[PDB]
């Protein structure tokens, strides 16, 4: 984040000290500077690594979900009057890759909700401004089965009531991990199968645990239905704040295939170029 | 001892290891 070191002038050298020659077998990166191999002038460095900080790298709102809801009528079976979305950053790739640069992370989160609505037909009248309810459902809490069941009382569940046309809604969340850091990767299982029990029992998905269980968001339109159908989409933008990260990893090189590290397609990411072609 | 005296102007007339980086 802070200023880089200056460059010191270097003249000709004739000595038994050989910074150029090293041994990478040790696993240590040679900390050479230009003045070690070539003659250098004095440069008072003014560049800084301020935008390379882990905070800056993640200080952007990244779309992570597009939740679709409808306001048509209870009778219509093809219209989804409410939508439940499991909270995760793995429905999108860009933030997922930036995060999976690191094994562990710990950060507060900022959720911004951009709601856009539209008509689906013209010859059924018009609609009044809609209010959307976004109810956070932590794991274990009752999940709505209908758009107007008791669960939406939100006596305890945090809930956001957004008026259409208002600026995108926004909330902040502290670090809510049950562990001391978020696990981008979990090399293990939630169950250990025990000798004796049937192959059906004890079988758990690889890499899946309750560390990444954060509940879901239930989104509905609070208004009663107008004689015409209205389709709305809530876009969720996640911004990490106060980011700490641990154990850097090589970034994803091939397309993601599911919530894990599985790959199936695009296994040839590199193009063809001659060895002696510039 | 011996004595020497010059009798002329012009003095011509007087009597007679392995690792290295460059
Ligand atoms: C006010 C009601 C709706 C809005 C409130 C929803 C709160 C949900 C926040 C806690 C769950 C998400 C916490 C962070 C998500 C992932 O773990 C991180 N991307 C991990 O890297």
């Amino acid at each position: 984040a802070n200023n880089l070191p200056d460059t010191q002038s270097s003249g000709p050298a004739h000595s038994k000290e050989t910074p150029a020659l090293t041994a990478v077998e040790t696993g240590a990166t040679n900390p050479l500077v230009p003045s070690d191999t070539v003659q250098t002038r004095h440069v008072i460095q003014k560049r800084t690594r301020s935008e390379s900080t882990v905070e800056s790298f993640f200080a952007r709102g990244a779309c992570v979900a597009i939740i679709e809801v409808d306001n048509d009528a209870p009778t219509k079976r093809a219209s989804k009057l409410f939508s439940i979305w499991k909270i995760t950053y793995k429905d999108t790739v860009q933030l997922r890759r930036k995060l999976e640069f690191f094994t562990y992370s710990r950060f507060d989160m900022e959720l911004t909700f951009v709601v856009t609505s539209n008509y689906t037909d013209a010859n059924n009248g018009h609609a009044l401004n809609q209010v959307y309810q976004i109810m956070y459902i932590p794991p274990g809490a009752p999940i709505p089965g209908k758009w107007n069941d008791y669960t939406w009382q939100t006596s305890s569940n945090p809930s956001l009531f957004y008026t259409y046309g208002a600026p995108p809604a926004r909330i902040s969340v502290p670090y809510v991990g049950i562990a001391n850091a978020y696990s981008h990767f979990y090399d293990g299982f939630a169950k250990v199968p025990l000798a004796g029990q049937a192959s059906t029992e004890g079988d758990s998905l690889y890499g899946a645990a309750s560390l990444n269980d954060f509940g879901s968001l239930a989104v509905r339109v609070v208004n009663d239905h107008n004689p015409t159908k209205l389709t709305s989409k809530i876009r969720v933008y996640m911004k990490p704040k106060h980011v700490r990260v641990w154990c850097p990893r090589p970034p994803r090189a091939v397309p993601y295939y599911g919530p894990g590290v599985d790959y199936k397609d695009g296994l040839a990411p590199l193009p063809e170029k001659g060895l002696t072609t510039y | 001892n011996y004595t020497t005296i010059n009798y002329y102007r012009d003095s011509a007339s007087n009597a007679a290891d392995r690792v290295m980086q460059l």
